[PDB]
């Protein structure tokens, strides 16, 4: 029962806000929470947080956050940070632009 | 900012309540993921607290129904009691905000 | 989580390159970090995400590894870096910490 | 209501298209994949429908070609609409 | 690459079953959607219908009851049936792909 | 839905861009597309959604999208450019399209 994430990136080619959606899946009996990193730094981040739609086994939701368009392709590398109090299980997903 | 100031009674009684304070200037700690952690007089170190940003914790298994650790919003600042300090809990005690920010520790020595 | 280093101390001259080998029982991932020990001053982490870089890091440096096995490799010793380096395993919430690999200079 | 779609990717330098579709009033929609706008030549695993009570929303992920990515050719995703008669779609460029 | 060659009767009397079948050049029945649409000479176009390729269609109200689009299955090829026709009918029809390929296109005469 | 094309027998010259424009009632946004339709010749799919161009389509021809007035400009016109153009709809399973323009070669 603990989450899987997964983080898209939602961007066309030219440079220079690009959004970057996580999506987390298969989890949270009771509930689990989601920070945002960039390169391992929190607090920098703040992401348009979903409702739980629930399956009635699980749910599924994600957040969606605005970085600055003159940061991709500088080689920042962003992350997802799932932690679910139960379980006591923590898991993350990472990406980075192409210089 | 990354200041993170540790303060604490330095020296305490076996029965007498031990406390310490983490004074954490910079970004807020309403931004959560906040701990405690502690260093023995050996190499070995152990992780013994958490507060989120909802004010919900997490206690560490073996310290149950001790930690209590607890925030104060308005000053910035977090604080561990342990109760009965028990003679063992000599380690220098950290405050680290999972892995981000490690700041000064301070040691607290038992004796009678 | 149980954590254990292969070996509690290493020396070697500067301008080499250095590495701890980090174990662990059970499958933790990826969600590893290391941390630098720096006596009489605050100590201070680095490779904070999952065996990638953290910001302001020397670039003598990347993690590397997987699963049961980790590893630290640091190139081109160089300055004061003669002291502890941690692993640290965050994947059970019940965070576990091993022990430190002491560096000497000869 | 018409269906919303919307396309991701991994990206991070084959890579995987995730089309994303909600928005379903009857709860009855198929998609299909096309390259640089002829249809027919992906083929994607789809997903069933999350059957959420708001709208039974679904998604679908495709194996795409990197050789295809770097020499620029987009992709997009056609959702098509039987009960509301409709056509909505999603284009993603990628980067040369 | 993949063309659609329509085929079917140059002339049908009126009110007289009209049938034109497309054949298909390449790719498959199994993917995609496919329609039947057709021009009047007074530079005016109107779409016909909708054959999925799983099974199922969809037809231009304007066309509605004399309007039958079925579609065959090892012989990669779909007809239209009209069962009723009137002078008014006469057209250019054209077998094509939901916006893709186009076929040449036949012109049936609906007369004595 | 509608369509409507007020244009007839455009003229360019060799070189020149000659543009051709659609309106309709519906706003449609990126829902269109477009034919060449050459006398003797199958109709040819040119223009694909609200601006791009279908594999094998020259870069010499480029639309623009709209809410409205969606259009096309042939840069550079060369030889064998003359045809009926037409727009295309695809925001409903009902498609309409206009009666179309001519180009000319004057
Ligand atoms: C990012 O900013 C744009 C500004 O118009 C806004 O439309 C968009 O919804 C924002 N997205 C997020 C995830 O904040
Ligand atoms: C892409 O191919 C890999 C190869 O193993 C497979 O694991 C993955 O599920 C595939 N994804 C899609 C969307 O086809």
């Amino acid at each position: 029962v603990a989450p899987e994430v997964q983080v898209l990136h939602p961007s066309s080619c030219t440079p220079s806000s690009v959004e970057l959606l996580c999506l987390v899946t298969g989890f949270s009996p009771a509930s689990a929470e989601v920070e945002w990193l960039v390169d391992g730094v929190g607090g920098l981040l703040v992401a348009s947080q979903s409702p739980a739609v629930r399956s009635g086994s699980t749910y599924s939701l994600s957040s969606r956050v605005n970085v600055s368009g003159t940061d991709w392709r500088e080689g920042k590398s962003y992350s997802c940070r799932v932690r679910h109090p139960a379980t006591n299980t923590v898991v993350e997903d990472h990406v980075k632009g192409c210089p | 900012e990354v200041q993170l100031q540790e303060s604490g009674p330095s020296l305490v009684k076996p029965s007498q309540t031990l406390s310490l304070t983490c004074s954490v200037t910079g970004a807020s700690i309403t931004s959560g993921y906040w701990n405690w952690i502690r260093k023995f007089p050996g190499n070995r170190l152990e992780y013994m607290g958490y507060i989120s940003y909802s004010g919900g914790t997490y206690y560490n298994p073996s310290l149950k129904s001790r930690i209590s650790i607890t925030r104060d919003t308005s000053k910035n600042q977090y604080y561990l009691q342990l109760n009965s300090v028990t003679t063992e809990d000599t380690a220098t005690y950290y405050c680290a905000r999972d892995f981000d920010v490690w700041g000064a520790g301070t040691t607290v020595t038992v004796s009678s | 989580i149980v954590m254990t280093q292969s070996q509690k101390f290493m020396s070697t001259s500067v301008g080499d390159r250095v590495s701890v080998t980090c174990k662990a029982s059970q499958n933790v991932g990826t969600n590893v970090g290391w941390f630098q020990q720096k006596p009489g001053q605050s100590p201070k982490s680095l490779i904070y995400s999952a065996s990638y870089r953290y910001s302001g890091v020397p670039d003598r440096f990347t993690g590397s590894g997987s699963g049961t096995d980790f590893t630290l490799t640091i190139s081109n010793v160089q300055s004061e870096d003669l002291a502890e380096y941690f692993c640290h395993q965050y994947y059970s919430y019940p965070l576990t910490f091993g022990s430190g690999t002491k560096l000497e200079i000869k």
